RNA sequence: GAAAUUGUUGAAAGGGAAGGGCAUUUGAUCAGACA
RNA sequence: GGAAUACUGCCAGCUGGGACUGAGGACUGCGACGUAAGUCAAGGAUGCUGGCAUAAUGGUUAUAUGCCGCCCGUCUUGAAA
RNA sequence: AGAACUGGCGAUGCGGGAUGAACCGAACGUAGAGUUAAGGUGCCGGAAUACACGCUCAUCAGACACCACAAAAGGUGUUAG
RNA sequence: GCCCUGAAAAUGGAUGGCGCUCAAGCGUGUUACCUAUACUCUACCGUCAGGGUUGAUAUGAUGCCCUGACGAGUAGGCAGGCGUGGAGGUCAGUGACGAAGCCUAGACCGUAAGGUCGGGUCGAACGGCCUCUAGUGCAGAUCUUGGUGGUAGUAGCAAAUA
RNA sequence: CGAAUUGCAAUGUCAUUUUGCGUGGGGAUAAAUCAUUUGUAUACGACUUAGA
């Protein structure tokens, strides 16, 4: 067997889609996934990873 | 005159096994005249048959044959392992199987 | 109908996975229930004892839900349900429901013989 | 290789026979063992006697008809040794131990049938010369056998009835060798001698 | 509505194979299989028979003819594993066999698919024998018999049949 | 009109327990036509 | 004084037999052989032949056999107890 | 009975130690082929009644650590020194 | 060094058993051989991670595809799911030409919870799907109620004169 | 003298006990148990005896 350094089968503690069911947020996710995949920019990625956020980590400005 | 055989009579000794547990997927065959793994290597690949008499007459006849083949050698005294299409029934540990010469190297 | 698109169906552990001590007590059915005990011999996975279910036994994704012919089953109740499998024919096969009237078995089968659909239970209430 | 085997047990060692028998009979060969009163065993007589008197000691206390049946005949001592070497409690050991037929002396059926010898158990080959060995007839008699003086009265008749056969056969074949030696000076034999016959 | 459909019913029109890269090349035989050498069959109708090897056909097989006069076989083809190749040879340079090939022996039986219901001798080309094979079998053995009748005890050896005796240990004896 | 429990019939086995797991023979049954 | 052989090691040296596996499923790539076309054992098996259309073969089920298999739930350091 | 460092049992099956909660090996998806561990190859028991130098013959021999026990003192029994 | 005396315990008994004596014992050495759920290679499942794809195909990117590693587990946590009684929508759902239920060492699917089919029986209502909601799933509690067994055609029906 | 065309391998059929059916050539013509009975016996069965 294998002597383990790491906890096995460990999820990354980030979220990769919104827990919401707002279809008009699913769409912007569909959009920024595309613009983060087929682009060399990090602004898109930041926005993507920000759309997933909860209401306390996504506060009013 | 009498003699018509093209085969080599051997015995089904047992199954492959450890102590206290067994593998019926593999059987051990004792060939008559064979005494070492060198001079058993002639017999690898050869075919093996276990004939038995049944009751029903199916596709013609009352006897039925279970076919298989030799795979390799067992340890230091002329025993070989054999594998069959359908493993042997364990009522035969002491049964005369017949090894042919069918795939030959001569 | 002919169905020549599927590869060598194989089934890991084609037994039935009976409960423990269903063979001894009658109340204890054969529907599987996991032994949560502490001094057990199945939760502990001894030798000579029965085999608990796992995901290792899971069937291949290309040969799941496929009947040995290679079709997979669709439960039908009328002709409207068949007429969806007009096109998905070499993959799907129809199973007429158990609550269907004999008057309505034959019309379904008469439509299936036309559309080339393959039914799994055509000898149900032949009358 | 032969369908049935007939083992003369003179000058043999018991536990070194029985490991050959108990495997040859488990692999499917029928064996009979004959002249078992002439068996041999390691160790001095008093010692191998005490190793039986410490067996007779072992009997089921609450009823001794349930317990270790101490057999006094050589044919049954050997069978004990073999039954121990065999899983007699299954249908494989059972089936094997019915392939065996052990006797004291040589009865008629196996009288006129050839006998053999297991060389990896002969006391001669195995044991050191100078060691003491014990004979099973003397032993069985000392632990309660009864039929020693019978076997000697029968096996002697066997022997004098056999020696005459041997002399008959020898005084027949001495002329077969002469009339086939008188016929070995032709091409039929000068040609076979090149093939190796 | 006794069962819900899958969400889109994926269609599965069959697609093609990948371009394989496995090819055929000529077979490589043993050292012993020299034309003219005696063989010993091991299976079939004529098992036990000693015969003579002639031609490596192109269906991956071996042509033989035990002389029909002797041992009772015609020209036929054999799988080369189900034989033994003895160490006795003959001069075969007197015969001609190039007429023989993988279609000389080929049957064209019209009873190709109906062996399962027509089973009581339907009389569809299954008995006859013709003068087109006997002439080849005659011209070939009339030339081969001669080299047999050079040597002694070969007309008699091919006439015999191979059989294993009791003290025969095939892993030790030299054919 | 369930089950425990019970009778009759039929099949089968059965040396101081029975039942179970792997593997196969034999028997019973089902399979599928690939017409 | 002149060799061999052994022992240990190396070969991107040749060669023979046997066993298990054949996953993937258009093309695209790395390479090799070839004047070129193209061919190849090079990003996972093809060909030829025969047998069967049902006791072929497979599943279930019963029994026989070889090996293994202590009665569950619980408290417990520890339960077949 | 009570502390220290570590490893384990608990919560853990598997091959071995006959059997054993803890020892040796080694940690578990379902399967197939190959190779090994610890332990073993007279038979039960799969595997050499193998090879080699010796010691021992016991009228309670002796034979897989944990482990299931054995001493002081003696013996011209024998072997070597 | 080996062996022996020293060495005595109570049901019959344990190098595991048989048995072993130039060992099948002891010490030591050398090769071969046996075999685990361990190691190596391949297939399959699942989880985790990293990637490619809104070219645009069934507008789906919830999926599809490529690669690699991994898998023990009580108490316990979380996730995805099977199932039951009733509710709102829906299949213009099944049904007296037989619903539901019940029996079925008859069949299929699913790792599995479980679902589906055929046969027999029977006689009036019942389901799939998206969702809502709970008095929602039992082998156990000296559990509750009801019912039935083995022991068992057994103990035993023998004071009071007949 | 025939032996091909089991078409390139598919035990390729013989082994030996047990049972029955009939065919035809013979051969021999009974005891035990229950019930009854005795008591050298006995919980019941059993044992021992007698009965044309």
């Amino acid at each position: 067997g294998i002597d383990h350094t790491s906890k096995q089968h460990k999820r990354s503690g980030h979220r990769t889609a919104p827990k919401s069911d707002n279809v008009y947020l699913k769409l912007l996710v569909k959009l920024y996934t595309f613009l983060a995949r087929r682009t060399d920019a990090p602004f898109n990625k930041v926005v993507l990873k920000a759309l997933f956020l909860s209401k306390i980590n996504r506060p009013p400005v | 005159a009498e003699s018509h055989r093209l085969y080599v009579k051997g015995k089904h000794l047992s199954y492959q096994r450890s102590k206290r547990v067994n593998n019926p997927n593999v059987s051990l065959i004792k060939i008559e005249g064979v005494a070492t793994p060198q001079d058993a290597q002639f017999y690898l690949g050869k075919r093996i048959a276990y004939v038995y008499r049944a009751s029903k007459e199916v596709r013609g006849s009352k006897i039925r044959v279970m076919w298989g083949k030799v795979t390799r050698t067992h340890g230091n005294s002329g025993v070989v392992r054999a594998t069959f299409r359908n493993n042997l029934p364990a009522k035969t540990f002491g049964a005369s199987v017949r090894i042919f010469l069918y795939p030959s190297n001569i | 109908m002919a169905s020549l698109p599927h590869p060598k169906i194989v089934k890991k552990h084609t037994k039935k996975f009976k409960r423990h001590h269903s063979d001894r007590y009658h109340r204890v059915a054969e529907n599987w229930r996991k032994q949560k005990g502490i001094d057990s011999v199945v939760r502990r996975r001894f030798r000579g004892n029965i085999s608990q279910p796992k995901i290792g036994y899971g069937s291949n994704k290309k040969t799941k839900f496929l009947s040995p012919s290679g079709h997979k089953t669709f439960l039908v109740a009328n002709v409207k349900d068949l007429e969806t499998l007009t096109m998905h024919t070499k993959t799907y096969a129809a199973e007429i429901a158990h609550n269907i009237s004999a008057k309505n078995r034959v019309v379904i089968l008469a439509r299936a013989k036309a559309l080339g659909i393959k039914v799994t239970n055509p000898k149900g209430r032949l009358a | 290789s032969q369908p049935v085997v007939v083992i003369d047990a003179k000058d043999h060692l018991l536990g070194r026979l029985a490991s050959t028998i108990a495997k040859q009979v488990l692999n499917g060969q029928k064996i009979v063992v004959v002249r078992a009163e002439a068996l041999n065993i390691s160790g001095e007589f008093f010692r191998n006697k005490l190793k039986y008197h410490d067996f007779l000691r072992k009997a089921t206390a609450f009823n001794k008809t349930r317990g270790p049946f101490h057999f006094r005949a050589p044919s049954r001592i050997l069978y004990k040794a073999i039954r121990g070497m065999v899983s007699h409690k299954t249908a494989r050991g059972k089936a094997a131990l019915e392939r065996l037929k052990i006797f004291e002396g040589i009865p008629p059926p196996y009288d006129k049938k050839k006998r053999v010898v297991v060389p990896q158990a002969l006391r001669v080959l195995r044991l050191k010369p100078g060691r003491k060995y014990t004979t099973l007839g003397k032993l069985s008699t000392s632990v309660g056998w009864k039929y020693e003086d019978v076997v000697a009265k029968l096996e002697d008749k066997r022997k004098v009835r056999s020696a005459e056969y041997y002399a008959k056969k020898r005084a027949f074949t001495k002329k077969v060798s002469s009339a086939s030696a008188a016929a070995s000076e032709s091409d039929v034999a000068k040609q076979l001698a090149s093939f190796g016959y | 509505s006794a069962q819900k459909a899958p969400k889109w019913y994926p269609s599965e029109d069959v697609a093609a194979l990948k371009k394989t890269r496995k090819a055929a090349r000529p077979q490589k035989l043993r050292a012993s299989l020299v034309p003219g050498t005696v063989l010993i069959l091991l299976a079939g109708r004529f098992r036990g028979k000693r015969v003579v090897y002639l031609k490596h056909l192109e269906d991956n097989t071996l042509l033989i003819s035990g002389p029909f006069k002797v041992n009772g076989v015609p020209l036929r083809r054999v799988n080369a594993r189900y034989v033994i190749a003895t160490s006795t040879k003959v001069s075969v340079e007197g015969v001609n066999v190039e007429k023989f090939n993988v279609e000389y022996f080929a049957k064209e039986k019209l009873t190709k698919k109906e062996k399962k219901e027509a089973n009581l001798f339907p009389e569809q080309q299954n008995k006859e024998i013709k003068a087109e094979r006997v002439e080849d079998q005659k011209v070939v053995d009339k030339a081969l018999i001669a080299e047999i009748k050079k040597t002694p005890l070969l007309k008699q050896y091919l006439s015999a049949s191979f059989s294993l005796k009791n003290g025969d240990k095939p892993h030790m004896l030299k054919f």
